[PDB]
């Protein structure tokens, strides 16, 4: 159908640097008028969206000309010259006409050195045993870049039910990103097996990180 | 100013429906279209709708037929939406803004969002345990366990506050209407066990204030 196909999904830069997000319409986006109907918006943390440009080149009231967009047909684009501290944020482009329609979104983050993840794997406490729950938690903390995949083993077998995972936004300080996983059992099922396994899959490494423990060692 | 000033807050039980409003000041509300975009958590903006307060007419995203019902009140430029048969999915901020065309052909004006929360669960205070090192380096990373409250938010600090950098607090994840979270804090190895770490988890809703001191697992 007429979607609206907004890539890249995430688009790190060093501030100063260029960043251009792109937007494609499955069909050709008609004309309202001469004027083609194709806005782009940007949504800072805890705020409600705020237009940058319409019409596809035309800069809003107060925005700078840093931001300018362009495109024809089913492409468009919005460029940002010198990103600056305060232009981060998610960009979202939008269809006006016909359908009105969304992009999916460009987060528009900070680029660095890549960094492997420190893990730190926990078991559950006496306290949460005394109650009879069992979390195992791990951590995977200041990595970058974002992308990373957690795989949780009990007795070197793969568990995937009953694990939740939860990850920050970049850090405002070293720009890193950091990760929460905790696999959830009963004190049953968690006191009928030994080893207890947290593993990180980072492209900063070609053989996995592995954090463990095994219950009975104290 | 044009301003749209939107219903505060609202928490639901599945199946009942809500009503949110967008009171609209500063402009001639009988001669612009009206809009309602949805965000759930995390994810990107939705077009839900729009109606023209002029004669009523409307136009729905084919996906919120039958869930979003847009009505507008001319006396007191105010506009509303009513989602039925609400469910999880529900869950979600929701904007309302004016598409203006003229000098300018787009959203250029959002309210400030009414955040509507779908839920069965019933005030829950928070279980806290202690994140600490199993086994006896130079950097050592320490946490706490927030889990099972209802509902957001819980305030997460460590040593009152006073302890800030190297902390990670994760947003909290919903299983099973309930909400889990963990916090991490990585310090010099000669501060800990030797000088005190202890995270205090407040949980306003609950009226409930919870402090753990880590301690070596001996």
């Amino acid at each position: 159908d007429v979607l609206m196909t907004q890539t890249p999904l995430s688009l790190p830069v060093s501030l100063g640097d260029q960043a251009s997000i792109s937007c494609r319409s499955s069909q050709n986006i008609v004309h309202s008028x001469g004027y083609t109907y194709l806005e782009w918006y940007l949504q800072k943390p805890g705020q409600s969206p705020k237009l940058l440009i319409y019409t596809v080149s035309n800069r809003f009231s107060g925005v700078p000309d840093r931001f300018s967009g362009s495109g024809s047909g089913t492409d468009f684009t919005l460029k940002i010259s010198r990103v600056e501290a305060e232009d981060l944020g998610v960009y979202y482009c939008f269809r006006g006409s016909h359908v009105p329609t969304f992009g999916g979104g460009t987060k528009l983050e900070i680029k660095r050195a890549d960094a492997a993840p420190t893990v730190s794997i926990f078991p559950p406490s006496s306290e949460q045993l005394t109650s009879g729950g069992a979390s195992v938690v791990c951590f995977l903390n200041n990595f970058y870049p974002k992308d990373i995949n957690v795989k949780w083993k009990i007795d070197g077998s793969e568990r995937q039910n009953g694990v939740l995972n939860s990850w920050t936004d970049q850090d405002s300080k070293d720009s890193t990103y950091s990760m929460s996983s905790t696999l959830t059992l009963t004190k049953d099922e968690y006191e009928r097996h030994n080893s207890y396994t947290c593993e990180a899959t980072h492209k900063t490494s070609t053989s996995p990180i592995v954090k463990s423990f095994n219950r009975n060692e104290c | 100013e044009v301003q749209l000033q939107q219903s505060g807050t609202v928490l639901a039980r599945p199946g009942a429906s809500v009503k949110m409003s967008c009171k609209a000041s500063g402009y001639t509300f009988t001669n612009y279209w009206m809009h309602w975009i949805k965000q759930r958590p995390g994810q990107g903006l939705e077009w839900i709708g729009t109606i023209y307060p002029g004669n009523s007419d409307t136009t729905y995203s084919q996906k919120f037929k039958g869930k979003a019902k847009l009505t507008a009140v001319t006396s007191t430029s105010t506009a509303y939406m009513e989602l039925s048969s609400l469910t999880n999915e529900d869950s979600a901020v929701y904007y309302c803004s004016r598409r203006n065309y003229g000098s300018s052909y787009a959203m250029d004006y959002w309210g400030q969002g009414t955040s509507v929360t779908v839920s069965s669960a019933k005030t829950t205070p928070p279980s806290v345990y202690p994140l600490a090192p199993g086994s006896a380096n130079s950097m050592v990373t320490l946490g706490c366990l927030v889990k099972g409250y209802f509902p957001e938010p819980v305030t997460v600090t460590w040593n009152s506050g006073s302890l800030s950098s190297g902390v990670h607090t994760f947003p909290a994840v919903l299983q099973s209407d309930l909400y889990t979270l963990s916090s991490s804090v990585t310090v010099p190895s000669s501060t800990w066990p030797s000088e005190t770490v202890t995270c205090n988890v407040a949980h306003p809703a609950s009226s409930t204030k919870v402090d753990k001191k880590i301690v070596p697992r001996d």
